[PDB]
């Protein structure tokens, strides 16, 4: 009981995506799939892979030839994204697919708000001095998170976040520049630079 | 239908995490409930079903944490204890009710159970205030060196609630997790209103309360 | 001698230890109430699959057979000889 | 005849029967565990 799934589709709205389940060796007409927004229980869109489960738009849709194994998606709006699992039936325990992870197009590009936030004052006293840039908004999640003290480029300390789903369907990030407070005083702005389709932006908080 | 299960673990490797998965909303004896790891950064892997009315388990060879799925009649309950435990079962693992028969519908599983393995204690956060830079300043909480995974930040333990866009922790150098969660505050507000994060870490038993103060 | 003339009700004050981890030794007693074990999962303390509770009592009914039917059992329990002399077959001491 | 009836009855066993329909190759192992000889067996306990 061998299968495997794209690792993932990104398609654009409106547009049909038909989602590819493989089977390796032999299989069998029952098959089974899912969409699993991040971090989620596992929701079966499909059943016996000729059966959409009650409750599953009609939009989701599924079918099997042989190895072949489709989950056929339609018409993506913009909320609809996760990762789309299926279940090899019988022939011995399975291997859920992989999941397609689903990246809509035409969904709205915007300049990351920062929210750039200086060490508190019990960080700065205990030492660990965190200064706090915030990207928020921005569509698709990109960046790249260029932290300059003072001017300078920082080649360590400064942290990242991969870009991550919010709640409007958008994709927030954080940044954090860790200094010890000696690195934090002598240096009079740490700039939120946020390399965002080749565009930077600049906020800071100047030290 | 419904699955509670058990709470969140960090568990050493070699130990035994026992994720109790408790039948509500259906019946558990008419029903497999399958079983499935999602580790973080990982897709969904079988490990094993269980039968309500059949101790007897099918369990995944692949990674064999010796997983004995035990049927609790009584309080309704499919147990998955995962011994063999290691860095990668620390995972997401969803019970999934599912049909008896080698009819395999697995709709609604477990809520999931996110229980680390790992040989790191359990450990909250360490609570700062953000400083703030038309009538709008921005502050916050910047969550810090905690471990494991969920956090829910919550602010003024209920008091504050709007202006809030929270943004999930980073993985640091330290392989640990900071977060920043930050409502958007007027500038009139200040001095007037006290913004507090009250950031809860369940499995280290830690809550600190502090003001956020420009 | 049998109770059945008046412990029998079924009579549920009367109970036994259906199950425990190994044989007793002579005259030991258990007051303990823990969750039985069948299995290697730890049971939460609640009955279940390879978890149960192992004091169950045997229901005394008037109708129940010679063999469920209830017996109080009583033993009168001694030393024999080389022992202070506390209760006595009743002979006084002679001179 | 009326009321007499054939006790072992052969399903047509078609390619086209549903995954339930079809028909399964399926074994079930007697197998004692412990407490009986062994024959078939590993290593058992079988030290250096």
């Amino acid at each position: 009981i061998v299968l495997t799934q794209s690792p993932f589709q990104s398609v654009s709205p409106k547009e049909k995506v038909t989602i590819t389940c493989r089977a390796s060796q032999s299989i069998s007409s029952n098959l089974h799939w899912y969409q699993q927004k991040p971090d989620q229980s596992p929701k079966l869109l499909i059943k016996y892979a000729s059966q959409s489960i009650s409750g599953i738009p009609s939009r989701f849709s599924g079918s099997g030839s042989g190895t072949d194994f489709t989950l056929t998606i339609n018409s993506l709006e913009a909320e609809d994204f996760g990762i789309y699992f299926c279940q090899q039936t019988n022939f011995w325990p399975y291997i859920f697919g992989q999941g397609t992870k689903l990246e809509i197009l035409k969904r709205t590009v915007a300049a990351p708000s920062v929210f750039i936030f200086p060490p508190s004052d019990e960080q700065l006293k205990s030492g660990t001095a965190s200064v706090v840039c915030l990207l928020n908004n921005f569509y698709p999640r990109e960046a790249k998170v260029q932290w300059k003290v003072d001017n300078a480029l920082q080649s360590g300390n400064s942290e990242s976040v991969t870009e991550q789903d919010s709640k409007d369907s958008t994709y927030s990030l954080s940044s954090t520049l860790t200094l010890s407070k000696a690195d934090y005083e002598k240096h009079k702005v740490y700039a939120c630079e946020v390399t965002h389709q080749g565009l930077s932006s600049t906020k800071s908080f100047n030290r | 239908v419904q699955l509670v299960q058990s709470g969140a673990e960090v568990k050493k490797p070699g130990a035994t995490v026992k994720i109790s998965c408790k039948v509500s909303g259906y019946s558990f004896s008419n029903y497999y409930i399958h079983w499935v790891k999602q580790a973080p950064g990982k897709s969904l892997e079988w490990i094993g079903y269980i039968d309500p009315f059949n101790g007897g388990t099918s369990d995944n060879l692949k990674f064999k944490g010796a997983a004995t799925l035990t049927a609790d009649t009584s309080t309704d309950t499919a147990y998955m204890e995962l011994s063999s435990l290691r860095s990668e079962d620390t995972a997401v693992y969803y019970c999934a009710r599912s049909e008896y028969d080698p009819y395999y519908v697995m709709d609604y599983w477990g809520q999931g159970t996110t229980v680390t393995v790992s040989s790191a204690s359990t450990k909250g956060p360490s609570v700062f205030p953000l400083a703030p830079s038309g009538g709008t300043a921005a502050l916050g909480c910047l969550v810090k060196d905690y471990f494991p995974e969920p956090v829910t930040v919550s602010w003024n333990s209920g008091a504050l609630t709007s202006g809030v866009h929270t943004f999930p922790a980073v993985l640091q150098s330290s392989g640990l997790y900071s977060l920043s969660s930050v409502v958007t505050v007027p500038s009139s507000s200040l001095g007037t209103q006290t913004y507090i994060c009250n950031v809860n870490h369940k499995p280290s038993n830690t809550k600190v309360d502090k003001k956020v103060e420009p | 001698w049998n109770s059945n003339n008046l412990d029998s009700k079924g009579n549920y004050n009367y109970l036994y230890r259906l199950f425990r981890k190994s044989n007793l030794k002579p005259f030991e007693r258990d007051i303990s109430t823990e969750i039985y074990q069948a299995g290697s999962t730890p049971c939460n303390g609640v009955e279940g699959f390879n978890c149960y509770f192992p004091l169950q009592s045997y229901g005394f009914q008037p109708t129940n057979g010679v063999g469920y039917q209830p017996y109080r059992v009583v033993v009168l329990s001694f030393e024999l000889l080389h022992a202070p002399a506390t209760v006595c077959g009743p002979k006084k001491s002679t001179n």
